[PDB]
């Protein structure tokens, strides 16, 4: 669980990162779909997946700002993100092994677009919030 | 892995032109802090206070560039990577008892130390070529069954 | 992996002993159930509404023998199952777009309802070598970096 | 996270198979041990830990005494295990990507012991519990 250290942090950090997240998202979804190419699949019903496509781009504002509300809300996750949860789950269907892929290719856009910023102690409550999100979005699943 | 030759390209350009004295440090300090339980094998290395310390250590340090010339063997032979790493498997394993799972949380700890160094550089093709070649030598050393 | 005839016998014995027409249903449902996002590659089988509905299902119990039946290759020549299942991968990856964390949910199912049906048999050897073949098999069809 | 429904399911199936403790704890120890043999050296001071054991058989007690506590616990499993957190963290430093082996082996073990209670979906519910358990006791490490 998050302590109130790590809420701190991670608060800090999107405090700085924070004006950057749809080129963050942008970055990460198209390392995801290159990289883990089983996740492509998910995206593939629109009218371009392939590297700097517009529907791409478009998408990863969407997924941090999903990020964003997960900060705002990380007091409490599950309630936070309980619907966004459903969406995963039931509308979209999308495989729960899948979340850590993303949350990973978020670690590696932050680190290439922050270097000074993400420190290891920024890192560490990042991925312990990131995993907590993770099993926010898991809530619905079974 | 049947190896294309771009991920070969790939992998020998990362190597040939990675800092082994600033990646190595970092990656395991980097380690040591996200993944705090894998401090209890180097319990002989001094300071491991807090991060500041952990950063500063010089015996973390020595064993970080340790790692990646330990990656030299792997680049050298991509095609005889589970053989080459059998004797560093048995080390870790039967002398050090670390814990398979410890090999991809510091393989995880690289590619982000790496990605903070060459920026946009890391492409996701870069990375995925570098990643695949950290998982197989991530399981070699962790003796995965396959 | 490198199998020791001991592990051959176990694995020999397991198989000739297992009705698959019992154990193969109920492992994939008990799949369906516990893991219940894997139902979305079923959903042309019928009623999947709730467990008694799953249990019950004659499509999905059919899909449930195949698994089994397709451990046999396997089972014939353990020193060449990554190989083997390599059609078997791509048939479930690029048509079916099955996640590769899939095959391990199912192994365990699969593990753990033959250790309902084998009960205090289901010694930690015969888990050992089992649990170690169900690995190699996964291991191939995920197409797993080594 | 953890339902109504799955609070129930999971006490109810303790109710069932709660006598057998002890010998679920002596069963899954020694399957973990034997399988997972990286999980050995953390039990290597006891002066025997070849199959059979008393020590193992002891142990085993704790272990699923820890579990009942978690059953007791389940509506609050991060205060309920936060003891049992520390000390598997600080004073005994076994690697956290254990706990998701020797919950595996509980599963197996309760498996063969009550094939007739153990059903999909006690089992799922179980399953969540179990995760929950492991998530409860990693909450000192990081
Ligand atoms: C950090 C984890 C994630 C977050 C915060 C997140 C966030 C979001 C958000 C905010 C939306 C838009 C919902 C709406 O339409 O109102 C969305 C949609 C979607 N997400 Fe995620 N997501 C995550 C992980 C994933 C993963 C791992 C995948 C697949 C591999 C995925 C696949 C999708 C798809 C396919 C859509 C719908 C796109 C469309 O509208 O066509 N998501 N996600
Ligand atoms: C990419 C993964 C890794 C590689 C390539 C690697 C490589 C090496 C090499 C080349 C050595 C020196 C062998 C010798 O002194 O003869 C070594 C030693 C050692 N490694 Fe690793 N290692 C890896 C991961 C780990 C991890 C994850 C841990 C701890 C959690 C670890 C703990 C140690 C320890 C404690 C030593 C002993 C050296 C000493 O105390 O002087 N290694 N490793
Ligand atoms: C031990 C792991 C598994 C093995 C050995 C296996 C084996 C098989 C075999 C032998 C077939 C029949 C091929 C054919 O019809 O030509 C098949 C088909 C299929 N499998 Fe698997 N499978 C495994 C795991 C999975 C998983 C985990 C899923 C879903 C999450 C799955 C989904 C399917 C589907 C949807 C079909 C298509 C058959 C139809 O719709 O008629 N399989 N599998
Ligand atoms: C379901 C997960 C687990 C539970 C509920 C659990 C429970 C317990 C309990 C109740 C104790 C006794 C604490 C005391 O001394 O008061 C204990 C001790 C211990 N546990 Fe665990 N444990 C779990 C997982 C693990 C794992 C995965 C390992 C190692 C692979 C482990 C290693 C130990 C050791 C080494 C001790 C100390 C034994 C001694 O007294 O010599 N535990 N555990
Ligand atoms: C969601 N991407
Ligand atoms: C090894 N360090
Ligand atoms: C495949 N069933
Ligand atoms: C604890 N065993």
């Amino acid at each position: 669980s998050l302590s109130d250290k790590d809420k701190a942090a991670v608060r800090a950090l999107w405090s700085k990162i924070g004006k950057s997240a749809d080129a963050i998202g942008n970055d990460a979804l198209s390392r995801m779909i290159v990289v883990y190419p089983q996740t492509k699949t998910y995206f593939s019903h629109w009218p371009d997946v392939t590297p700097g496509s517009p529907h791409i781009k478009a998408h990863g504002k969407k997924v941090m700002g999903g990020i964003a509300l997960a900060v705002s809300k990380i007091d409490d996750l599950k309630t936070g993100l309980m619907e966004l949860s459903e969406q995963h789950a039931y509308k979209l269907r999308v495989d729960p092994a899948n979340f850590k892929i993303l949350n990973h290719c978020i670690l590696v856009v932050i680190s290439t677009m922050f270097p000074k910023e993400f420190t290891p102690e920024a890192h560490v409550s990042l991925d312990k919030f990131l995993s907590g999100v993770a099993l926010a979005l898991a809530e619905r699943y079974r | 892995v049947e190896w294309t030759d771009k991920e070969r390209s790939i992998i020998s350009d990362i190597f040939s032109h990675m800092d082994y004295d600033d990646i190595g440090p970092k990656a395991l300090s980097r380690c040591l802090i996200v993944y705090p339980w894998t401090q209890r094998h180097f319990s002989g290395f001094g300071n491991l206070y807090n991060a500041e310390a952990i950063i500063g250590n010089a015996n973390v340090a020595a064993h970080g560039i340790k790692v990646l010339h330990g990656l030299d063997r792997g680049v050298k032979n991509m095609d005889n990577i589970a053989a080459t790493y059998a004797d560093l498997s048995t080390l870790h394993s039967e002398k050090l008892h670390v814990d398979p799972d410890n090999f991809k949380l510091l393989s995880d700890c690289i590619t982000i130390v790496l990605a903070a160094k060459m920026g946009h550089a890391f492409t996701a093709e870069t990375q995925g070529a570098f990643q695949k070649f950290l998982a197989v030598v991530v399981s070699a050393l962790g003796k995965q069954y396959h």
